[PDB]
């Protein structure tokens, strides 16, 4: 009875536990974000909803910062 | 083949081959019934010319020393024909001289490698006879035995017994060793191979002789019991041993012939031979020119050279390791750990690796985050529910969506119930879609993502994908007819592995819940009915196929509408006979509707009367008087 | 489960369980067939019989379907094929306790792979060895098990070899119970496709490219439920290629070959591969003695993920 | 043929089990049909392995099998057939 070496790699269920983003997007798997939130703020804008455009922003910017100025001075 | 040099063929008749004992020559010998002749090889074209051509089972063995230009040929029977090789090509004849003394035909013959004048003689005369070159034979000695099948001499190589011993082989399996100096009855009576033992050779450094058989064993034998056997299982004629050293006996190759392939096995690995020269026809001899060249003829009359140090071996292309799995997760999972030896030097015996690949991943997994899927497979076959058991098919088609979306329901309050909520989410998913497409009835370019159809194909292809069989094979009975999903032959498929899949484990009732209410009527078996068992009566012998009584039962449950009557049919009774009822072999009451048929004398029995008798009161007779002890 | 030592004096060549996944029987090359089954208690191999079969190495096994009995068949370098079948008559690990059925010498030369078909196409038994010509052999009567007739016989060569030691012939059957007749043969460095035509004889049905060296292993993959099959083979060069196969409906199918893999993780020569019942996770064998288990990634390629090594 | 019964004209097995669809009347089955003092319990296993068959449909099983399933369901395990073979 000799001794028996086993090395998982890339376990699914490792890779699952090492991580804590429910999905694992990327640029490519929304290819388009940024123009339809940028226009759809400016829709928003047109109408008297200022906060929503704000919060849709920052989640578009959210992301845009994850995978990779008027307001200072 | 890659170690073929020479392959020079010659069209006359050909029956042995032999080689000239010189170094300084490149010169080799063959027979044949009217053609004897030297052949010369060339390592330069690797070719093999003609020298001088002269004009039953014998040998065609040359000479040594200074009768190194002499050859024997077996001519007629009992006849030595001594020929010479420097006599060739001249007036003189090539015959020498010519000895006759054997009542019998001459079976094989030996030259002695020290004692050059010496030549040995046997054949079905059981005498052995030493003829005098430089001088009726010297010294005759009558065994009495069987015919003698093979003469050889004791090998006296250049690396006191050197050429004054020599050993026969009788048709009893008896080998025979005398010493020249001392001649007796027997010297060593050693036992053989049972029946006519044909050949024996001589190991050149120790006192060890292989004697082949009619059998289809040669085995090695020790004359200072065999020490070795390798059951070949076809009968060996011919063997030449390799003229080398050899100071260790495992360290030596022993060609083997018998269809004849010229297989040179090897001492220290009796299983597998060592270099094959199967040529393209069965041979007839086999020859070693050196310890590296290998010379012999073949049934397409060619002589052929080999090189040993060019030619594979068949060790080579012998398949090391193999591995097999039991079931899905890997709860078994062989790989068999063998240690690839070597043709010199025992094998220790392998380790047949059995593994728990979901165990020990489980355990590699807590280890390494602390910084069963067979159970789950047979709790998921038992309780989910793969079985779906104008206008009016308008409303069969609403009420086969009602009780599709009850299914799906039930699938997902069961995944739920076990904490699965992967799966659980898929049965939302479906019955949610399911719900849509019945507003939609209920109500009445590409296909929008949510659609009740390209959704569950969306799914039914991620599980095909992932490997979920329990959901792949659900969403194919219960989606199938109004969904089409993909091919007919794909889904049956996919049932029928699903199937044996259950099969494979011990799980038979939910494989038969699985395969009564398939909506595919051709999965397993095109016959029909394989577990209809027909009898003939006990009475009158016909066929109980009770058709009188079916086909008035059933007018008669046509005309009352209930089809409780269609109960009272039923094998237990013969129509044409008027035969009442079938009794049990123990209580003898009527018995209607199961069975425990007693096999060897076939009586029928209740399941606890049969229980009873065969396991309360420990009886292992039929309970109806019966001599045949079925017991249990 | 733990592992466990053979008495096989020599190198094991064939492993195959048999349907139930309970009965394991192995062939060496010193002439012997251990046959084990797995005890419900303590979950461990015992010895069931070993009986000596034929005079050479046995090379290939595999067992029959438990419907038709325990049928094991064995080939050798004899240039035979011999059934044996158990009997519970005879006392366990006596040598008695297995019986011949019927001896298939009808070669000229060693053969080297035999295999079992689907239980639909009945009990038909597949033969390749030396001599380059598949032998097909049926039960034309499967209620008696000494009877084999010889019903196909295609020549996968062109010519016989000339280094007929430097050869190896693997055959691997078709799991698709609904599909016509496939056959999987590897004969020295060609991979063909055989699918039975309406004419009733065998044809090619497709080349499986590369394969630059000689085939030393082929697996079909159990396709539940995909509209794609797979098949595994394995080279002396260390190569595993996965082929994706896709059926469409002279034969009645066409078969479109695309390479769907090539992984050379392993350094040496891949003498086996296999398939798990799913057709998803597939084990290879190799010359190093490590086992690696590769399984398909979100793509449509496959990944090693973990690399079993003997110590 | 205390082991393997089989037709005496042309060699043909039995009609298979309806639950396991392996052939009837042949013991040494290579599973163990646990149906619902070790010596007992052998002799329970052993006797499970026997013919048996419904009279009113004419449609066979083990003894172990149709001793397992008729303990969840209440319908002949052949599709097509209506027939409560308990009672
Ligand atoms: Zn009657
Ligand atoms: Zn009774
Ligand atoms: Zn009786
Ligand atoms: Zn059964
Ligand atoms: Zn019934
Ligand atoms: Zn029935």
């Amino acid at each position: 009875m000799p001794d028996i070496k086993v090395e998982l790699l890339h376990d699914d269920i490792i890779e699952a536990y090492e991580q804590e983003d429910l999905l694992h997007l990327e640029v490519s798997d929304i290819p388009k974000f940024q123009t339809y939130i940028y226009q759809y703020s400016k829709l928003l804008f047109r109408w008297g909803l200022p906060l929503e455009r704000v919060k849709i922003l920052k989640v578009s910017t959210d992301f845009r910062s994850s995978y990779s100025s008027p307001y200072n001075g | 083949s890659s170690g073929l040099i020479y392959t020079t063929k010659v069209d006359k008749e050909l029956s042995s081959i032999d080689k000239v004992n010189d170094p300084n020559i490149n010169g080799l010998v063959c027979a044949g019934k009217t053609h004897l002749g030297l052949y010369k090889f060339s390592p330069s074209d690797r070719s093999i010319k003609c020298v001088h051509d002269f004009i039953t089972i014998a040998d065609v063995k040359t000479g040594f020393n200074n009768y190194k230009n002499c050859i024997a040929v077996c001519n007629n029977s009992t006849a030595i024909s001594i020929y010479d090789l420097n006599k060739s090509s001249s007036i003189d004849n090539p015959l020498i001289t010519s000895l006759c003394e054997h009542t019998r035909s001459i079976n094989s013959f030996d030259f002695n490698m020290v004692e050059s004048n010496l030549i040995i003689s046997g054949g079905q005369d059981s005498c052995v006879k030493i003829w005098d070159l430089r001088s009726r034979s010297d010294i005759s000695i009558n065994t009495a035995s069987d015919s003698i099948r093979d003469v050889k001499w004791m090998p006296g190589y250049n690396f006191l017994k050197s050429g004054y011993k020599f050993a026969s082989i009788h048709d009893s399996g008896y080998l025979l060793k005398f010493d020249l100096r001392q001649p007796a009855q027997y010297e060593k009576k050693l036992n053989a191979h049972t029946g006519p033992g044909l050949c024996l050779n001589w190991h050149p450094n120790q006192e060890y002789i292989a004697t082949g058989g009619r059998d289809g064993k040669c085995c090695l034998w020790f004359v200072g019991f065999p020490k070795l056997t390798i059951n070949t299982g076809y009968p060996v004629t011919k063997l030449k041993f390799k003229p080398a050293y050899s100071s260790n006996i495992y360290n030596s190759l022993l060609g083997i012939s018998s269809e004849a392939e010229v297989r040179i096995y090897s001492l220290a690995r009796k299983y597998i031979p060592k270099h094959v020269l199967l040529s393209e026809t069965p041979s007839l001899g086999l020859v070693w020119w050196d310890e590296n060249l290998i010379f012999n003829i073949d049934k397409g009359t060619r002589i052929n050279g080999w090189d040993i140090n060019k030619e594979p071996t068949v060790l080579e292309n012998l398949s090391k390791n193999t591995t097999t799995w039991r079931d899905l997760d890997g709860n078994g999972l062989l790989s068999v750990d063998q240690e690839i030896g070597s043709y010199e030097v025992a094998i220790e015996p392998p380790c047949i690796i059995t593994l728990d690949i979901p165990q020990i991943f489980n355990n590699i997994r807590l280890t390494k985050i602390a910084h069963s899927p067979v159970e789950k497979f047979k709790y998921l076959a038992r309780q989910l529910k793969f079985s779906y058991i104008v206008e009016a098919e308008l409303q069969e088609k609403i009420q086969t969506l009602v009780d599709l979306i009850s299914i799906a329901t039930h699938n997902a309050s069961v995944y739920l119930s076990i904490d699965d909520l992967t799966n659980f989410k898929i049965w939302i998913l479906i019955r949610d879609s399911l719900l849509w497409d019945l507003k939609w009835m209920t109500s009445s370019i590409a296909d929008p993502p949510w659609d009740t159809k390209k959704l569950i194909k969306q799914l039914y292809n991620q599980a095909t994908e992932t490997g979920n069989v329990v959901l792949t094979v659900n969403i194919l009975f219960l989606f199938q007819t109004i969904y089409q999903i993909t091919e007919i032959d794909i889904a049956k498929d996919a049932i029928a592995h699903f199937l044996l899949l259950l099969h494979r484990y011990e799980l038979f009732g939910i494989a038969a819940d699985v395969l009564k209410y398939c909506p595919f009527e051709d999965i397993m078996g095109s016959e029909g009915d394989q577990s209809s068992i027909r009898l003939f009566c006990e009475r009158c012998g016909e066929l109980i196929t009770n058709e009188s009584s079916k086909e008035k039962l059933r007018a008669e449950a046509q005309q009352t509408g209930n089809k409780k009557i269609m109960d009272k049919f039923g094998y237990w009774y013969c129509d044409s006979c008027k035969k009442k009822n079938t009794s049990c072999v123990l209580c003898e009451r009527p018995l209607k509707k199961l069975t425990m048929v007693i096999l060897p004398c076939g009586h029928e029995g209740h399941f606890q009367c049969i229980q009873e008798w065969f396991l309360d009161e420990n009886e292992q007779e039929c309970p109806g008087g019966c001599p045949g002890v079925a017991f249990i | 489960m733990q592992p466990f030592d053979s008495g096989h004096d020599d190198l094991v060549h064939d492993v195959v369980y048999d349907f139930y996944g309970r009965h394991v029987a192995t062939c060496s090359s010193d002439q012997h067939i251990k046959v084990f089954k797995l005890d419900k208690d303590t979950s461990n191999w015992e010895l069931s019989d070993s009986w000596r079969a034929h005079d050479s190495s046995i090379v290939a096994i595999d067992w029959a379907s438990p419907e038709y009995g325990r049928i094991i068949a064995s080939a050798s370098y004899d240039k035979t094929v011999k059934l044996w079948e158990e009997d519970p008559d005879q006392e366990e690990c006596s040598g008695r306790r297995w019986n011949k059925l019927c001896t298939l010498n009808d070669s000229k030369g060693s053969l080297y792979s035999v295999k079992f078909a689907p239980a639909h196409l009945g009990l038909k038994l597949a033969c390749l060895g030396n001599d380059g010509i598949l032998r097909l052999y049926d039960a034309l009567e499967p209620s008696d098990l000494r009877s084999w007739t010889l019903t196909s016989e295609m020549k996968v060569l062109s010519i016989p070899p000339a280094n007929h030691l430097q050869s190896d012939f693997c055959l691997s059957w078709c799991p698709s119970r609904f599909s016509p007749e496939k056959l999987a043969v590897s004969a020295l460095e060609q991979a063909i496709i055989y699918q039975r035509g309406k004419d009733g004889k065998l044809h090619v049905a497709a080349k499986l490219p590369g394969h630059k060296s000689l085939i030393r292993s082929i697996s079909w993959a159990p396709s539940i439920g995909r509209w794609y099959q797979l098949i595994a083979t394995g080279c002396k060069d260390g190569r595993i290629r996965i082929f994706k196969i896709t059926e469409k409906l002279e034969l009645q199918s066409n078969l479109q070959v695309e390479l769907l893999s090539e992984h050379d993780d392993h350094n040496g020569e891949v003498w086996s591969v296999s398939w798990n019942l799913t057709g998803t996770i597939l084990s290879s064998a190799g010359d190093d003695g490590k086992v690696r288990l590769w399984k398909a990634t979100y793509s449509n390629e496959f990944k090693c993920m973990s690399v079993i090594t003997a110590q | 043929p205390r082991h393997k019964y089989c037709c005496p004209h042309c060699g043909s097995s039995f009609p298979r089990c309806a639950i396991c669809l392996m052939p009837l009347g042949t013991s040494n089955l290579p599973f163990v049909i646990n149906g619902t003092n070790r010596e007992l319990v052998s002799r329970k296993l052993k006797l499970n392995e026997w013919f048996s068959f419904c009279l009113s449909c004419n449609h066979g099983m083990h003894a172990g099998h149709a001793e397992e399933w008729f303990d969840r369901h209440n319908v002949c395990p052949t599709p097509g057939c209506t027939c409560q073979c308990n009672k």
